[PDB]
């Protein structure tokens, strides 16, 4: 999930790793000890917030989604350029 | 080794001379010029340069023609008149990087020290910076491919030290200086979206083309860092930055009070002289 | 009254003890704690003239000490002495209210939330009176933000620094806006 | 009866429940930033139009 | 000592909650308010010159 | 009232109206109702007594608005007897008639029979400020900017003849 | 030594109890362990201040990470009383713990979430993030644009 409430909880980690709730702190502590993730969570109730990570193998749905979000960003920057520059060039030049 | 380079416009105007002394023959190929500079300091500073007759073949790309006697004679006389500058590398005017450039650059890798490569455009229609410093160093690849010559992009800047700024400013008489204020700021704030629009739009089309229609590995490993950094800004909800909008908008309020109050101070002399001058000139006119 | 070092017994207008007795009201009420600590507490003049009457020392150390249990029991002497004076009587209504709101702002300054127990024991008065006191000092007094009684506890917020410190100039912005509208009224006539 | 077909609300255990009360989510601050940019365009316009 | 403003803090009786905060940008509202107060005399004096020259 | 203007005309004009315009905030129904018609000659002889006949029953609305500026919890004897209205039905009924106006903010809750209210009158400080004074910045810059036009055009009307 | 080098994972010292016991038992190497425990009080100070020193050092390591380890649960996993953890905080007030946040109601502590001035902190983070995306986006874009030239 690249966007749409990146914030998560330990229930998916413990459910996918069939581990108890007492070992998830050592699990994320080892995850931060390896150095592949820099995630620091300011949570009060148990939550899992993550940061920069590298796939390093492949992702085709992220290639197509990369084209979708990339084209969306490009047409939004183009829309703002034509919008601001449209009347801005006519009134200021 | 080298973090940044400095390229003076004199060598690019010498490329304008490369496009001037052609003679209307119909070749206009990638004429290779002998780039000169100061490799002593960590930063590279190009002062001037010269050229060497360079001709390739139509079909075979591996054909390249250089000269050692002309290089040692022009470099010998140039060193005799100015010994503060020595050979550093070369540069070609072709917009495309051919395979033969490893053999062309390899000669100045053997005889000369590590040469930097600069790719420019034959037509000054590109809005981007025409100069790109490409260092000729061999890098180890993680996929296991054999070690080969790799052209890493080194940042470059176009600056003049003492006289070329004066000569360019006198020859142009159209360009403007920094001139902080309304016009120089609003022009950048208007055309900047096109300055990024032509670059990104010009790049992601051939990029997306080479995604599906690509082979001959293009170093797909760096694409993971590409999309990674692109996904390092996952549409922040702006919740924490609201107070920052209150700070920048409070500075906006400060500019409001400064504009209204200061302009209200400027209205004094106008809104006084408009009366005391008109009524006295009128009552004393006749 | 800062030149009281050179003052002397002037039988023409007012005695020295009457000058001190008259300036102890404007100094005791019209000044805050830093102003008293800088002017009178640091100065030796009130340290010399406090030995004449022991009451003034009580009205200074009890007010500076924030002890309302003795200040309200002894405040009746300030009430009766405040009136029946030539020039100081018709202003007796302003000193009382101004001193009460000044003490309420003094105690309420360093206190964000306040229960009715510590307040009633501190001031030594019933809650039924401070109810209408603060009720009248929210709108009439205009000392701090709105007060709530959902938990029967005096709880204020006072956001008067961060945004209101910048919002102190909006009054001069609106009055200056009407004044530059007057500047537009001067145009052509 | 008439208000159950007119208001169209939920009927609880002998109590009237109130929904959609102060439940609106605040803005993303993106659109007001765009209209602030348009206001800046109008500030360069009106501040520098006659020049 | 909070009334003496030696440090940042505030007490509490009902809940006993301690809060520490500060306001660094003090030099903004001072200079702004001084510019408003000083410019009030400018606009008022302008209205005195124009009110004098007109009526 | 009259604070910044010193002239002996609005004073004499306001002398008959001063007692009642000061009696508005205290809001005593039975006494001030007789005080109005007692010496009322000109302000009630002005014609049709429309806004004063609206004021005779607006006293309780300004008083209950002062209650909205007062504490939250409403008692059945202390504040109801204080407001000269001692009954359970019309208390919450008329207070609710003050809530339906929209000028105040209250939280209608019934747990044990008492009517509570949140009465949050906290200003927009650190509560959506950009949307709060956004129109303030736009409008103030529009008025000050047309004032900039009002300091640009009169100089043209100055240099027009020379 | 490798466990005490860096990135100290929160482990139980009971595994080190038998390690130190056999460290006193075996005489092939590091023999003068009984000489370390020669004095009746010096060895006890070295041991109590040793376990104290590592139980403070691991706190100094996990203090860099903002993961909010919830020391109330950590006191349960460590199987120790909260009173000597308050004494550990008495070692932190002299260990420069001034950059922290405590709670009156709960017992969870916060080593982060300051007042966060937007002109310094969010300014810095937005500078490094935006600028890093700009120049990092700048490098591999034209670099790959030069990598695709060799396909012709």
């Amino acid at each position: 999930r690249p966007a749409n409430h990146r914030q998560l909880t330990f229930e998916e980690i413990a459910k996918s790793a069939k581990i108890t709730v007492n070992e998830v702190e050592l699990l994320v502590m080892k995850a931060l000890s390896v150095g592949l993730v820099k995630g620091s969570i300011d949570e009060v109730d148990k939550r899992v917030h993550m940061t920069w990570v590298q796939p390093r193998v492949l992702d085709l749905q992220q290639i197509k989604g990369m084209k979708d979000r990339l084209e969306f960003w490009c047409t939004d920057v183009k829309s703002m350029e034509m919008l601001v520059e449209h009347q801005a060039h006519d009134i200021l030049t | 080794a080298v973090q940044k380079v400095v390229v003076h416009p004199l060598v690019l105007l010498s490329v304008v001379d490369h496009f001037n002394r052609i003679g209307k023959v119909g070749n206009q190929k990638r004429v290779v010029g002998v780039l000169l500079g100061s490799w002593q300091k960590k930063v590279l500073d190009v002062s001037n340069s010269f050229a060497v007759p360079f001709d390739e073949d139509d079909k075979d790309d591996s054909v390249w023609f250089l000269d050692h006697d002309y290089l040692e004679n022009m470099y010998g006389m140039f060193k005799k008149v100015n010994a503060r500058e020595r050979i550093v590398g070369w540069y070609h005017t072709g917009p495309k990087l051919h395979k033969n450039d490893i053999a062309i650059n390899e000669l100045m890798k053997r005889y000369c020290p590590n040469s930097v490569l600069v790719i420019i455009d034959v037509k000054p229609k590109d809005l981007g910076l025409p100069t790109e410093a490409y260092i000729s160093v061999e890098e180890v690849h993680d996929d296991g491919t054999p070690t080969s010559k790799t052209f890493e992009h080194v940042t470059s800047e176009i600056g003049a030290e003492e006289a070329e700024e004066v000569g360019v400013e006198h020859l142009l008489r159209d360009i403007k200086d920094t001139t902080v204020g309304t016009l120089s700021q609003r022009i950048t704030n208007q055309v900047h979206g096109l300055k990024g629009l032509n670059s990104k739009l010009l790049d992601i089309r051939s990029y997306l083309e080479k995604v599906a229609t690509g082979k001959l590995p293009i170093n797909h490993q760096i694409i993971y860092q590409l999309q990674d950094v692109f996904n390092l800004l996952p549409d922040v909800s702006l919740q924490e930055f609201v107070k920052a909008f209150y700070l920048k908008t409070n500075d906006q309020m400060v500019v409001v009070y400064l504009a209204s109050l200061i302009r209200s101070v400027v209205a004094l002399h106008n809104l006084i002289n408009n009366k005391i001058a008109n009524r006295d000139a009128e009552k004393k006119e006749g | 009254f800062l030149d009281t070092v050179s003052t002397f017994t002037s039988y023409e207008l007012m005695d020295y003890k009457t000058f001190v007795t008259y300036t102890v009201y404007v100094s005791m009420i019209a000044l805050e704690r830093p102003d008293l600590r800088e002017k009178v507490i640091k100065g030796a003049e009130i340290l010399e003239v406090l030995h004449s009457l022991p009451a003034v020392r009580q009205y200074l150390f009890s007010l500076y000490e924030c002890r309302y249990s003795v200040f309200f029991q002894s405040l009746a002497v300030v009430e009766q002495e405040m009136k029946k004076d030539w020039l100081f009587a018709p202003h007796y209504r302003y000193y009382v209210r101004e001193m009460r709101i000044h003490a309420y702002s003094q105690l309420l300054e360093s206190y964000r939330s306040l229960t009715l127990g510590y307040m009633a024991e501190a001031f030594g008065v019933g809650v039924e009176f401070i109810d209408q006191e603060l009720s009248r000092f929210i709108a009439a007094g205009r000392l701090h933000c709105k007060i709530d009684k959902v938990n029967e506890i005096v709880e204020t917020n006072r956001p008067d620094s961060k945004n209101w410190q910048y919002q102190e100039t909006i009054k001069k912005g609106d009055l200056l806006l009407n004044r530059v509208q007057k500047l537009s009224r001067v145009i052509n006539m | 009866t008439d208000y159950a077909k007119k208001r169209g609300w939920v009927l609880g255990p002998n109590n009237y429940y109130s929904f959609a009360s102060q439940q609106q989510k605040p803005e993303d601050t993106t659109i007001p930033s765009t209209e602030l940019a348009k206001q800046v365009i109008e500030y360069a316009r009106q501040l520098e139009m006659i020049v | 000592m909070i009334l003496d403003k030696k440090f940042h803090g505030i007490l509490d009786q009902g809940e006993g909650v301690l809060i520490i905060f500060d306001e660094p940008p003090v030099d903004k509202t001072y200079e702004a308010a001084l510019e408003t107060i000083q410019n009030m005399s400018k606009v008022v004096d302008s209205l005195y010159n124009k009110a004098k020259k007109l009526t | 009232d009259r604070l910044q203007f010193r002239q002996p005309s609005l004073k004499r004009s306001l002398m008959p109206y001063f007692l009642l315009t000061q009696a508005v905030r205290t809001g005593n129904l039975a006494k001030f109702n007789q005080v109005l018609d007692q010496f009322g000659e000109k302000f009630q002889a002005d014609g049709t007594y429309t806004l004063i006949i609206r004021l005779r029953h607006n006293v309780i609305k300004t008083g209950v608005r002062m209650i909205s500026l007062s504490y939250s919890r409403i008692s059945l004897a202390d504040i109801a007897q204080k407001l000269q209205l001692d009954s359970p039905e019309d208390a919450e009924f008329i207070v609710a008639k003050a809530i339906r106006d929209g000028v105040i903010e209250a939280s209608i809750n019934h747990e044990k029979g008492y009517v509570q209210s949140k009465e949050m009158i906290d200003i927009y400080s650190t509560r959506e400020p950009q949307l709060a004074f956004h129109q303030r910045i736009s409008f103030c810059l529009d008025i000050h900017n047309m004032s900039v036009k009002a300091m640009r055009f009169p100089p043209k009307s100055y240099n027009k003849d020379l | 030594l490798l466990k005490l080098f860096t990135t100290m994972e929160l482990m139980r010292w009971s595994t080190l109890v038998e390690d130190y016991g056999m460290e006193l038992r075996k005489g092939s190497l590091e023999s003068p362990a009984t000489d370390v425990f020669g004095s009746t009080e010096e060895g006890e100070k070295r041991w109590k201040d040793l376990k104290n020193r590592v139980v403070e050092h691991n706190i100094r390591i996990m203090a860099k990470y903002y993961t909010r380890i919830t020391m109330k649960r950590m006191a349960q996993l460590l199987d120790l009383s909260v009173d000597e953890s308050e004494a550990f905080l008495s070692n932190l007030v002299v260990n420069k713990t001034i950059f922290a946040k405590v709670d009156r109601l709960a017992g969870i502590i916060n080593f982060q979430r300051p007042k966060d001035p937007n002109n310094l902190l969010n300014d810095w983070s937005q500078k490094l993030n935006s600028l890093m995306s700009l120049v990092n986006k700048t490098t591999h874009l034209i670099a790959k644009e030069e990598m695709i030239h060799n396909l012709q």
